[PDB]
């Protein structure tokens, strides 16, 4: 769980394909069972791969289990990093989690204190309209 | 008149297993470290799991 | 050759009985929960105003002002509410409940609101610091099937 | 339980091979059962094996019981020690398990006031931003 | 030559109604005498009050502030409820009721918890002092087999 | 109640005797908690028509038990008497389980 | 109460035994919240008269 | 209930030898039943030993019955010394037993 920084940008394709494309790209060996699925769209910037894989995951996709050297996978859009420069992200994860109710879309906090949507635009945009919100009554220190 | 009695069938056999594999077949997995020394884990192209450390082949 | 209303009859009552023995018995567990609830409120009071007039969660039962000993505000199905670091616990008795819910407790815990405070109810719970508690996780808490729909809260409720 | 320190990664390995490999380390001789489990990933710096041990256990594997010489065993994450400079450890577990709820994840208490957390790096991060916010207020003397 | 399942088959809801017979008359008097019960209660406030503001258990009806005639606190099964310094009997009908209850009555008396009470429910008594309490032995009281669980309670319960 | 049945209608059946009839039963009625049963006249064997049998009950104190067998009469409420008048159906008739008397308890 | 009703009486029924009586059953006892019921000796069978469940 | 201070350390050993061990250090002439329980795991520092027996009962191991001059007993961790110098001993116990539960 950690990577190179990637934009990923699938439009209608097999998620087997965007694995084998993640395992081309030396994120691991990566290979499924035989049907686990089928097609999904995403359109990720500057997220670290190894996340945007767990965010394919919550969209329809899979959960991830590895061996070690190859691992298993078995049965717009978008993803942005918001920074939280002011604010501690997990002070954030009450309100965030309120947004989702019974709703796809996800957020994942990364250790330096940045915080990592997928989903819909409309349902990014709303959490990032929030996340700024509540960081802008920390910057006036 | 032998199985009414005892049966035991011995180990002696072969069973010798990365020496039988090609180097650059083999991938490192992990590496283990603490008072019992370093000790490296390393995965067959048949995905067997196996332990080696210092002096060892 | 004759008598099976009287037979049937006999045996549907028989089992009728059984089946109306899990819904008395958890409505019955239910009802004696209901009240260790209320043995455990009204001492809200006590710690509320303690807590309001000095800034620190009364530490003990005397602290708060409320018969010194836990075993004091026992009750039927109630073995005791002991109040510790402002967190109050009922203790269920072990001689006229359930089966499944003697001995065992649950707790009531507030949080400063500032200049006031909110109050919690739900499984037992230990106070960390002046404004943080957590799972007394032991076995002994009331199962969640028994309490109110009132008092399922999570030790990090707010 | 005490050792010395470690750092452990696995990447996809049988439980039984990071057992051996944990006796070949000195870290006593242990042994299996059979048919313990299979296979786990996890990946620790600066841990005292008998530690990244019980944090094993806890991931997927199993339960440890010792004969005294031998040891049975029977049926990225990371790890990362925290240091608290200020507070007491006993204080962060009423915050620190209410994160966790029903999750996977743990914190060990070591004699020395320090908390372990092996888990996701996401779960970690968020354990980690807890205990270093309450640790700030507590340097403030 | 026949005619056996006509005559067999009436002759088991006779006999099966005979059966049912002590089931729905104890279930029945139990009945009567859960409300004696319900009349009784509630007006324990009236009486908790009473002493609290006071320190003296009210000495009738009217000092407690109710029905000033027992009589006007009667009901289906019950003819009347009357307060006697405290204690509050319940008596049964004589007309609507069992056969082994009627004209029976129970009583609820309270203790002197120092800032509060406790309340009793149990078979009939008289209050000796302040804090005592003791059975009203006398024949008229309903029968242990007839009050509830939570009605059980001697003259001595603290 | 705590009273017996006065009449049909009382105990809350076919307000009319005549209403409770059958093939051989040319009617049924309650007196006071004891119901009588007449055999026609048309349809029955001889010696029986226009010949009854009652069933009475007694008060156990919290239910009561019934009693089957020859005419009677309800003098109070937990007794009853030999309704003597010639035309009860003769205990040969009856079976073992209806041959109560007027004190049985 | 959590305890069996030892009798009769405790469970509230005729304190008697034989005050449970039937055409066929002599009595109705309670032992322990176990209930047993006794068949009579006359207007029954044969071979199941002073006989109990 | 008193005895000479000492330091108890079992890596894998029958709670019978521990026992016998025991019994071998003047503790009381100690003797299981047959078949108590297995082997533990435990070890201590500067515990007197009728407590550090106490204790290992709790851990897996058995309770302690006296006849006077033998004693049956019937079917790391470590332990460590805490002096109380300001507080009393009995005001921690509520504290204390709340950090338990069940365990």
């Amino acid at each position: 769980y950690r990577g190179k920084r990637v934009s990923f940008e699938f439009k209608d394709i097999d998620i087997q394909n965007l694995l084998r494309v993640i395992a081309e790209i030396s994120k691991k060996n990566i290979v499924v069972a035989d049907d686990v699925s089928g097609k999904v769209t995403i359109r990720l910037r500057n997220v670290p791969w190894d996340q945007a894989l767990d965010l394919v995951l919550r969209t329809k996709a899979l959960g991830k289990e590895e061996f070690g050297n190859i691992i298993r996978i078995a049965p717009d859009l978008m993803v942005n990093l918001l920074p939280v420069n002011y604010a501690v992200a997990a002070d954030m994860a009450a309100r965030v989690k309120d947004v989702l109710s019974e709703r796809g879309s996800v957020t994942v906090d990364q250790r330096t204190n940045v915080l990592i949507v997928k989903d819909v635009r409309s349902n990014t945009e709303r959490a990032r309209s929030l996340v700024r919100s509540l960081d802008t009554q920390t910057p006036q220190v | 008149d032998e199985l009414g009695p005892v049966n035991a069938n011995p180990v002696a056999a072969c069973n010798e297993p990365l020496c039988s594999f090609d180097l650059d077949q083999l991938k490192l997995v992990a590496v283990v470290t603490g008072d019992a020394s370093p000790v490296a884990m390393v995965e067959d192209p048949a995905g067997r799991g196996h332990i080696v450390r210092r002096n060892t082949r | 050759f004759t008598l099976i209303e009287l037979m049937i009859v006999i045996a549907i009552v028989g089992i009728l009985a059984a089946v109306a023995l899990p819904a008395y018995q958890d409505y019955t567990a239910r009802a004696q929960v209901s009240e260790a609830i209320l043995l455990a409120e009204g001492q809200k009071s006590a710690v509320t105003e303690y807590y309001l007039n000095h800034g620190k969660w009364p530490e003990n039962n005397t602290s708060a002002g409320v018969a010194s000993s836990p075993t004091d505000i026992k009750g039927k199905y109630v073995k005791e509410v002991e109040v510790k670091n402002g967190v109050v616990t009922a203790t269920m008795l072990s001689s006229g409940v359930n089966n499944e819910i003697k001995g065992k407790k649950l707790s009531l815990w507030a949080r400063r609101e500032n200049g006031s405070v909110k109050w919690f109810c739900g499984q037992p719970v230990t106070r960390t610091d002046d404004d943080t508690v957590a799972d007394a996780k032991d076995g002994k808490e009331i199962d969640t099937k028994h309490l109110p729909s009132t008092c399922r809260d999570n030790f990090d409720a707010k």
